[PDB]
């Protein structure tokens, strides 16, 4: 259906000197229209898992044993 | 020959031939002309 | 959050609006800023402030400056009010139930005048943009815009149904027939703007720039162009300022009329116009002398018919006026000034002496105002407030009534306090005096004369009271101390430069003051110690506030941002923009790190001190919000500014080719529809005249748009575009070609539409039938043959009268040009020179080529 | 030169200049010498500016006049007050509504007042129109108001007259070419007019 880029200038007119609230909206609109950060299956009758987030903390898990060693 | 612009300053004259005077014009074609010129400059 | 509102407004009587009048003298419907507040003259209680039914400062108020109140209008008996605002919008109120009826936008900027005609159920309105709009009540609808003026719509009057006639804010006076919604005929009243507007039937009278003020005598029932109103001379005035109001009356028990002109100084000029007795047995008396020059002094008339009176004056400068009148002695006026204030004068007049060198007032309605901009406020524990003026109008009113109960003359007083025990007020002034009142006995406990050399400019008490500091424009601080209830003077700090606003903390710590040279300086109060210096503004610097805690100062300047200041180590927090005009006043709540700034652009804006957010955006005030205070405990807040106005803040889809198609079928569908109807009307003439059709309505789209089935056809034909009208007349059948060509049939008999659309008619009909020969040279009616041997006739008849005058003239013009050539081109009989000469002399044109 | 204070510079003489006498009654006659050449002038400013607004006052109520003829009908003394204000859209309007209205009523061509009044038109008033009539020609949507105003200037002027006006070349040179033109194209409108014609002779054969 419609693009992306459409939908992101849609998300952008709708969430519109306070901080908070542009910080708030910044991290909504970055982790909705980041997909590829998360992973998604198809149910056969969704979010599924997050693949960067969890590399990074099984990677300084093992980077801190590493420097602990 | 063909149409260029006016030899006066209170005419617009198109080339389509159509010569408009600003004091007949009002301000709606005015602000419309305007416009439209701005158009033809920007291109 | 426990946000805040607006719990009242008050301190404004009469502001940037008229005034109308109500009969029982009498009371008097005039404008606070965004809403109206009715006034009894006799005793002058506020009996009635109609306002608008959501607090400014709410939940759904919107984010920008109220609509300030712009021109107040009262239909009398059927008790309606007008009132129109500085957006355009016009709210229509009954005054029995106080609610608004009508909303009426409209407009695009502020509107100048409203009036009542044919007295109930129509409303025109006219604006500072140069439409003026007829409005129904009945309909609740906008009938008529009149729109032909240039600058800003002055005045107007009008009668009923046929004329109105305007005067605007460029020179012009324009008369308009309201049946036609044209104007009619137009002059240049004044050579700048064109300020007034009244008339009595038969003269009317305009005033322009400089006190020049033109008699006319319209005369309704002219038939000329230029001549339906026509200028009959000038006069002068002695103000040389622009007049802006002209009304007049008819007094009864003889008939007299009087109009007054205002003026924008202080002062109308009334006059009386006289009657056609003293006009007849006074024409003889400047016809002495006994005649071209008697007819020269005859024509310059206008100090003949009218008759100055009795100018009157005013102490300020006067925005609006209404009178009314018995017995010709009682021309009783009421005016509103700006300087916030109603006056009632009355002129008598014996009817030949107005029996005065000057005119008396009789009421004077000035108490609940200040006449000035409140350049300080400031608040009890919790129940009395102080507004502090420039004519001295100190003024002690009360949260819990609104009302002023004690009042005195202080002069250009610009910072004031209380004192803590309460019921006593120290202040000072813009010259080097400082002043004591109270509140239970008169003015004055002390005054200090040269309490400073030079402009005081701010002063705090300590916590306890007992000793003030006052920081003043002549370079110097000075502390004082309350020996028994007398101010003793003990020390001054002398600094380099003009310190303008001082500051100790609340309890009793530091003393922090805000100099010109764009810093500021905390001290220790137990030492002038010299803590730290505060620098960073890049202006000077206004208001500062010291936290509950003593930790955390706000600093605000001319720069449009306040800084937050650690008053520890003096480091910085945060410099946040606000209020792009100047931040005047910034203070913070009781016990919160809370803190509310008031600035020069009309705008208060709670802040928090710990995330740095704007909670809140209040937009009440229209100007330069002065002062702000906040209440000791509880967190209350007042904020006073230069509109005059004193508020508390509390908590909580066809295309081409169908649309040809279903055009050509309901235009041929009334065509003959229309074709039987005469069918019938020649059958039901030239027979036994007993019956006939009874009536074919005429279509619903044909008479919406009014336009007859050939036009309307002509047009959806016009419409559609050159790229798809090959397919347009591809896609229709046969029987949409025959009604096609029944369409161009009767479309050449109406030979105006057939001469402005020739070679259009000419490419569909020849493209229809190139397309369509080999079915239509099948079909068997003689009534199409004859139909295609009249479209033949006609349409060749057209295009060879076309090209008649196309042909003569070719040959008329190139006559033209050859008899001016043989007349005097030149002389040349040897060929090459002639050729030569040709190849100088034609016309040449450069062209861009590739090789 | 002199010059006035800063504006309105005067045009001096060619050399030097020792002399300013400006000092009649309020600051009258202005007197200013070169090395031989005097200059007086003149006043203060109280007609020329007289004279500017009387001729606004005077536009202002020829232009409502105009605007009514243009409303209610009265198409000749309209087109003499566009002619007059040069208002060029409102003349091809006069004059494509009065065309319009001569097809549509019935040696004369627009009406019999409006033809008249082109035919006591002078010179710089013909020029203008034959300049109107030069620029609406290039169309070829609004060149028949361009050829029936030219037709009735030729059989309403004399010839000699129109030739010898200074500047009735460069435009009729102009607009022989676009007549001659729009000639080529409504003759083949004509032309290909007469597959109605061969279209009934075949509705004729059909029996």
């Amino acid at each position: 259906a419609g693009s992306q880029l459409k939908n992101l200038k849609a998300a952008l007119k709708a969430r519109g000197y306070d901080r908070e609230e542009k910080k708030k909206a910044i991290a909504e609109i970055r982790e909705e229209f980041n997909p590829f950060e998360i992973k998604a299956a198809r149910n056969k009758r969704i979010a599924v898992g997050k693949p960067g987030i969890s590399k990074q903390i099984g990677e300084e898990q093992r980077k801190r044993a590493f420097e602990a060693r | 020959y063909n149409v260029g612009k006016a030899e006066k300053d209170g005419e617009i004259r198109l080339k389509n031939g159509v010569a408009m005077s600003k004091e007949e014009l009002t301000r709606e074609d005015k602000n419309r002309l305007r416009r439209a010129l701005k158009r033809k400059r920007s291109k | 959050y426990q946000r805040f509102e607006q719990a009242a407004a008050f301190g404004v009587i009469a502001s940037n609006a008229n005034c109308v009048w109500i009969p029982a003298p009498g009371q008097l419907i005039t404008s606070a800023l965004e809403d109206v507040n009715i006034w009894d003259i006799k005793t002058g209680d506020l009996v009635s402030k109609l306002s608008d039914g959501l607090p400014p400062g709410a939940s759904d108020a919107r984010g920008a400056k109220p609509a300030e109140c712009t021109y107040l209008e009262a239909h009398k008996d059927t008790d309606l009010l007008a009132v129109g605002y500085a957006d355009g919008v016009i709210k229509v109120w009954d005054l029995m139930s106080k609610t608004v009826l009508l909303n009426f936008n409209g407009h695009k900027a502020a509107i100048t005048l409203l009036q009542f005609d044919g007295t109930g159920t129509r409303l025109i309105s006219g604006s500072k943009d140069s439409n003026i709009i007829v409005w129904d009540l009945v309909g609740e609808v906008g009938l008529y815009k009149l729109r032909s003026h240039k600058d800003s719509i002055t005045g107007f009057w009008c009668q009923g149904e046929d004329w109105l006639i305007s005067t605007s804010k460029d020179g012009m006076i324009k008369l308009w027939d309201l049946k036609t919604h044209q104007c009619i005929e137009t002059h240049i009243a004044h050579t700048g703007e064109c300020w007034g507007l009244a008339v009595k039937d038969d003269l009317l009278i305009t005033t322009g720039t400089d006190s020049q003020v033109k008699i006319w005598k319209l005369d309704i029932e002219n038939d000329k162009m230029g001549g339906k109103l026509t200028e009959m001379g000038i006069f002068e005035k002695q103000s040389k300022q622009r007049g802006l109001k002209i009304e007049f009356i008819t007094n009864s028990s003889d008939k007299t009329s009087f109009f007054y002109i205002q003026n924008a100084d202080k002062t109308i000029e009334t006059f009386r116009i006289r009657k056609e007795e003293e006009i007849a047995r006074g024409l003889k008396k400047r016809e002495k002398r006994l005649l071209t020059e008697e007819e020269i002094a005859k024509s310059i008339y206008s100090s003949f018919i009218l008759h100055p009176f009795q100018t009157i004056r005013s102490l300020y400068k006067i925005k609006s006026a209404s009178w009314t009148t018995v017995s010709s002695s009682k021309l009783e006026l009421v005016l509103t000034t700006s300087s916030n204030t109603i006056e009632y004068y009355s002129i008598p007049y014996e009817k030949r002496d107005p029996t005065s060198p000057a005119p008396l007032k009789t009421h004077t309605i000035e108490l609940q105002g200040q006449r000035t901009d409140v350049r300080s406020i400031d608040i009890s524990d919790d129940n009395k407030l102080l507004a502090t003026a420039s004519n001295g109008s100190l003024k002690i009113w009360n949260i819990k009534t609104h009302k002023c109960i004690r009042t005195f003359e202080c002069g250009y007083a610009l910072t004031c306090k209380f004192l803590p025990g309460g019921l006593l007020v120290i202040l000072g002034t813009r010259n080097g005096e400082l002043q004591l009142f109270d509140l239970a006995s008169s003015s004055l406990l002390d005054t200090i004369e040269d309490a400073h050399d030079a402009a005081i400019w701010s002063l705090d008490l300590t916590s306890d009271g007992k000793r003030l500091v006052t920081g003043s424009a002549d370079k110097t601080v000075k502390f004082w101390d309350f020996k028994v209830l007398k101010l003793h003077h003990d020390t001054t700090l002398e600094l380099t430069d003009d310190i303008l606003c001082v500051r100790v903390s609340p309890d009793d710590r530091y003393l922090a003051i805000s100099l010109l040279d764009n810093t500021v300086k905390v001290f220790f109060l137990d030492s002038m110690k010299f803590y730290l210096s505060l620098y960073g503004h890049k202006l000077p610097v206004l208001s500062i506030d010291i936290s509950f805690d003593s930790k955390m100062i706000i600093t605000s300047s001319a720069d449009k941002n306040i800084k937050i200041w650690g008053l520890d180590f003096g480091d910085c927090h945060k410099s946040l923009f606000a209020h792009q005009d100047s931040i005047m006043n910034v203070k913070f709540l009781p016990q919160s790190h809370n803190f509310f700034s008031c600035s020069k652009d009309a705008v208060v804006k709670y802040w928090d001190g710990e995330k740095f957010e704007c909670i809140q955006k209040l937009y009440a005030h229209q100007s330069e919000v002065w002062a702000l205070a906040v209440a000791t405990d509880g967190g209350f807040v007042v904020s006073s500014s230069h509109d005059h106005s004193i508020r508390i803040w509390e908590e909580t889809s066809l295309k081409a080719g169908e649309r040809l198609m279903e055009a050509l079928d309901l235009g041929i569908a009334e065509i003959e529809g229309l074709e039987a109807y005469n069918r019938d009307m020649k059958l039901w003439q030239r027979k036994k005249l007993g019956e006939a059709p009874i009536k074919p309505q005429g279509n619903a789209v044909l008479i919406a748009v009014n336009k007859t089935p050939e036009q309307y056809i002509m047009d959806t034909l016009l419409r559609i575009r050159m790229s798809q009208l090959e397919d347009a007349l591809m896609v229709m059948p046969f029987s949409y070609v025959l009604k096609f060509l029944k369409f161009i049939d009767t479309v050449m008999q109406n030979k105006t539409l057939l001469h402005s659309h020739l070679p259009l008619i000419c490419k569909n009909l020849f493209f229809i039938i190139k397309f369509n020969h080999k079915e239509l040279v099948s079909q068997k009616n003689e009534e199409l043959k004859l139909q295609i041997n009249r479209v033949k006739t006609e349409l060749r008849s057209a295009l060879k009268s076309t090209e008649d005058d196309l042909g003569f003239n070719v040959q008329g013009l190139k006559f033209v040009k050859q008899q001016w050539n043989l007349r005097h081109n030149y002389e040349f009989v040897d060929e090459y020179d002639q050729q030569e000469k040709e190849s100088n002399s034609a016309r040449k044109r450069v062209f861009g080529t590739v090789i | 030169d002199g010059l006035i204070k800063c504006l309105k510079t005067l045009d001096g003489h060619n050399n030097r200049l020792w002399a300013l006498s400006t000092m009649n009654d309020g600051d009258m006659i202005v007197s200013a010498d070169a090395d031989g050449v005097f200059q007086f002038w003149k006043d203060c400013t109280e007609q020329e500016i007289e004279e500017e607004q009387e001729k606004a006052k005077l536009q202002v109520e020829q232009e409502q006049s105009l605007q009514n003829y243009m409303s209610k009908g009265d198409w000749t003394n309209a087109f003499l007050l566009a002619m007059t204000l040069d208002h060029p859209m409102r003349l091809f309007n006069v004059l494509k509504r009065a065309l319009g209205e001569s097809r549509s009523r019935q040696e004369v061509i627009f009406n019999e007042e409006l033809d008249q009044a082109i035919s006591i038109l002078n010179d710089e008033q013909l020029i203008l129109l034959m300049k109107r009539c030069r620029d609406w020609n290039t169309n070829a949507k609004t060149h028949t108001i361009a050829q029936r105003t030219i037709r009735c200037i030729l059989m309403h002027h004399n010839i000699a007259k129109l030739s010898e006006i200074p500047g009735m070349v460069k435009i009729v040179d102009a607009i022989i070419p676009y007549t001659q033109r729009h000639f080529t194209r409504v003759d083949n409108l004509v032309e290909q007019s007469y597959i109605l014609d061969y279209a009934l002779v075949e509705m004729d054969k059909l029996f």
